[PDB]
């Protein structure tokens, strides 16, 4: 349910800027995808940020994540489960070390470094 | 330890050969040099300004822009070294330090990276790269930024001749050249908005 | 009568005149650590014939390499 | 270099300025013969009036394919690249 | 439902400024409707501050960011549900190391310094 | 049924980058095609993270997989059943080193590292 | 009959990359077709990884579903490993994993 | 009835690539023609791998090649019959020491090894 | 039989005075000279980027791209030279080893078979060629490659000259120059494709 | 040799060029004649409208006879190189 | 028959490569047509491999052929037979020395090494 965006088509007017916004938008929607058939969650939504890899560490930005979750209205997450999405969401994207991926929840508290 | 006054004799005369090569490479002479001839060629006159005369704006320009570094040169290095307070080995590390540093900030990340991967060395700091991996780097942003100011400057003329193109076009004219038309306006152009300290003051104030 | 039999014809006929240099200097400078540490049995017309002879033989090497050197530059820097 | 491999290259280079080049003419193209039917229909023999509406379409379309022309051009550059250890190996 | 702008395409006559704005607008657009999910608040309103990354070994400006809250009637929010949002923020956007977000509310209580 | 889009034609408008997206997205599904065989699983995601690459280059990023998992109502795959599965998936794609991969499940058993 | 999209034309708008591709597609399909002719294998698929010209190295991965009973024994694997490893340029013949539908892995990788 | 290729007329649109395909594929069906003509083989596939042999002086890949075989109903082909039909095959194709040719059967008992 | 002191001082002076032509013939510089020769001429610009920054950058590229073949020799040839491990015959061959590697990981066969017939010895392996010999195939190697990728770099601006030139025909001003017209947009993808990186992380990669 | 036998050098290689820009040329005369009865028959006049048309079959031309022109440069090449004995002797 | 293909003029549009193998498949015909008025032999057909000669072993790869023939209903053709066919197809194609001649049979025996 992801992939629309990617087979579809775009005119000659979408620019650098929204092309690369538009496939990070893919890879978000798609994750989202993933994560909807777990059994304990409900409803993910993950945000992005590319990284920029210059080796003058001063200048490096680096990769990063943040995934909200709505799980059912009841249990909570054990971190075993929790380092298990972290780490699917780390390998889904190319860099963002799984040190560098906040998970959240509906009632806000923190599962993961940031 | 220190060098023999013969050796620092012979070191301070290899410079002395080698001031032409740091003058288009370690200064603002190159970009000023190119962007003059693209402002030349924007407009219709391709040899009016001169060689001689454009190198000679070029070289005072590179004077006032350097005179920042020259005197932290003069004032870290020499008056130390003249009044014997530093040694040859330190007077010529204290030199280097302000040129490495004026070339670092008019440098690009993307260009010391690539450089950095070539020379195959281990560098944690863009601000402590060796100085043979730095020239090549800059060098390659000045001529890069040298293009982009180029651009700047050859869009006004080069909209005078399609403006006055398409007019004489429109009254059916079409053997009439219209460089010839064109090269008034492009002078013109240049005069009222007073070009030659508009653009040298933007290359000056293009090192700040 | 091969590119690789003059060229080595010609390697041959000049490594064999650096051996001959080479040759006239050791034999100078043996005759002279064997005079100067003090042997009874070197005279110093022997010494003094031998080194006269590597300081020609060396000086001949040195010219006859300015002139191959400024003749490579000659054809070099000529203006094609 | 083999002779197919030039080819292939002659090719697509010629392929891309086809594009970029129909991509800009064919609006001027259709507003030129809009109006000389136009002129026939009401019968009216000026040379000029069809030159002002082609010139606007066409500074127009530079307008609206200035993305998609830079994109194309930036590509294909980046292709010949990535090309080269095929050419040369 | 952030996602509209993104999806959308921009005719002709939007300048690069326009567009970098319009990327922010959809980014703090689905941000808050992402903080929306969170049992405590009502309603929240994320501006953000990106500053241009220089090109050259010059020094940047450590972009910025400010989340304002309407939370429900009653409740204030703990240390740790501010901690969680702060940090899902921060790790959002590219750079803004999560010390530089301001989070405020309805009464107007300081969440995070700037 | 995931070669469709090789077999298909793009037309005028689609970057490079989007088609390299399209041909990721396309082996992408075939491995999850093929994955579907498994007499043990039901559903089988795959996703990947590619590197820019280009010869020519410092790359400093390598490639990634993150493949999710759906099995029958009962079973658990054992721990041979994944090693084969991680195979397949890491002999699929030029690179990606087998120890970058993250196999999760429906329940969020993770069965590999990354 | 995996020949089809060799003596095919692409259809002008296919660009350098896509063609690879294709080409990979064309191999992948006929070498299943050389395993469905083994008595033992009833569906097979193949996939191929080709870097790019630190090389990458080359891999494939076949699957097969076999008939309803019967497992491969090891001469049977050796063939089919032998046979994907010498169809595709390159590829050592230790880089090739083969698995079945149950998922008993019968080559590493 | 292998030469269809070949007397065809490359029309406009063949690239390089897909040329040498067809070229190898034109061999590859005859070269199923010469094995089809012994009375214990019915049906006879081919494949082949030719690598570039660069122009520079480096290492080539020595190429290979991979034959499977359906015979008649019965009977088993002795050695010689395998050492004829690797040495045929082997010396069709410009290069490919005999000693790469993997020949199997319809019943896939292995015959060579590169 | 090791040459004396004098000879060998004067044998290495010797070296000195042929290294110009080390350069441009058994390294790395023909060729990036050639291709930024070709790179300058494509874009509208006649001799902006110079023949002395040209040189500046070539050799920096080819002091980069050799450091291997030099630390090669360097920990071969020189490093037991100076320390009394080998003679001056054997450190002559050693230094020269790692040299002809180079020279004959980057040649054309057939330029190899054309040199080897004309100057008439048996040949079985390439790795038996004189390098008297290997000099002359190895610098028409060069060219060749050099060319092919002058071409490679020449056709993207070959497009824009063809389309600029096109449209303005398409309007009909047939007068109006196209190299003017289209000197802002060759510089300009120059720019934003960033070709200063990686034409020269490409001739740096070719070479490797 | 006799200046005869360059005269036959230089007709031959005009000869050559003259097949080439004959291939290239003669698709887009003939294009731009259909587009000129055409108006003709339907009373317009655009001058400027024939030129993407000619344009376009110029290019096909050109990707469409890029192996044969190819091919015929190389072996003149060969042709005058396998000619050089008739100069030295 | 063989020379058909020779007085037919090669549209204009085929490249090289394919010229010459169209070249090489007229040689194969018409050597296997001169093979047909063989007392012995029915049917045959030929294959061939061009060479590159270069110098430098390492890199002369050499001619080769391959032929396969079906002869009459009965007998076998003798060591002079065969010796014959390999020193005529030998010679018919240039250089490819009388050893490198790969033949067989309808019932597989070999005839001549590779």
């Amino acid at each position: 349910a992801g992939d629309d965006i990617l087979l579809q088509d775009m005119g000659f007017g979408v620019s650098q800027r929204l092309e690369q916004e538009r496939l990070k938008l893919s890879r978000e929607r798609q994750l989202a995808q993933a994560i909807e058939e777990m059994k304990q969650v409900r409803k993910a939504r993950v945000l992005l940020a590319l990284p920029k890899h210059s080796v003058f560490v001063r200048h490096n930005q680096e990769a990063s994540a943040s995934v909200f979750l709505t799980l059912s209205t009841g249990t909570n997450l054990k971190q075993q489960e929790v380092d298990s999405i972290v780490d699917m969401v780390a390998s889904a994207v190319p860099g963002m070390k799984t040190s560098r991926i906040t998970v959240t929840d509906q009632h806000g508290r923190l599962l993961s470094s940031g | 330890e220190d060098y023999s006054v013969t050796l620092q004799i012979l070191a301070l005369m290899t410079m002395l050969g080698f001031l032409p090569a740091m003058v288009i490479l370690m200064t603002s002479f190159t970009r000023i040099v190119v962007v003059m001839s693209i402002l030349r060629q924007a407009m219709g006159l391709q040899q009016t300004p001169s060689n001689q005369v454009i190198i000679g704006i070029a070289l005072f320009l590179t004077f006032f822009v350097m005179s920042p570094v020259l005197n932290e040169i003069n004032d870290k290095a020499v008056q130390p070294y003249l009044n014997e307070q530093v040694t040859a080995r330190e007077a010529f590390d204290a030199a280097q330090a302000p040129m490495k540093a004026f070339m670092l900030k008019q440098t690009r990340i993307k260009d010391l990276e690539t450089f950095v991967t070539m020379s195959g060395e281990q560098v944690d700091n863009p601000e402590d790269v060796s100085m043979a991996v730095l020239i090549p780097a800059f060098i390659t942003s000045e001529l890069k930024t040298a293009f982009q100011i180029g651009f700047m400057l050859f869009l006004p003329f080069l909209i005078i001749d399609l403006v006055v193109a398409s007019v004489l076009m429109a009254m059916g004219m079409m053997m009439l050249s219209p460089m010839i038309v064109s090269l008034p306006f492009k002078l013109m152009l240049f005069v009222l908005v007073d070009g030659w300290n508009l653009i040298l003051s933007t290359l000056a104030g293009s090192f700040a | 009568a091969s590119g690789a039999k003059v060229g080595a014809d010609f390697n041959d006929l000049l490594t064999k005149a650096i051996n001959n240099v080479n040759t006239l200097q050791k034999a100078s400078g043996d005759l002279q650590t064997r005079f100067d540490r003090g042997d009874a049995d070197v005279s110093l017309s022997d010494v003094m014939i031998a080194r006269n002879k590597s300081s020609v033989a060396f000086d001949a090497t040195v010219q006859i390499r300015n002139k191959l050197v400024e003749a490579y530059k000659d054809l070099m820097n000529m203006p094609v | 270099m083999t002779p197919e491999m030039f080819v292939e290259l002659f090719r697509e280079a010629l392929w891309m300025v086809l594009i970029m080049v129909c991509a800009i003419i064919i609006p001027s193209l259709l507003i030129g013969l809009i109006v000389a039917i136009f002129q026939a229909a009401t019968s009216i023999n000026e040379q000029t009036l069809s030159f002002l509406p082609r010139l606007i379409v066409t500074l127009l379309a530079l307008m609206l394919f200035g993305h998609w022309m830079t994109q194309m051009l930036m590509e294909y550059f980046y292709g010949l690249i990535e090309r080269l250890p095929q050419v040369l190996y």
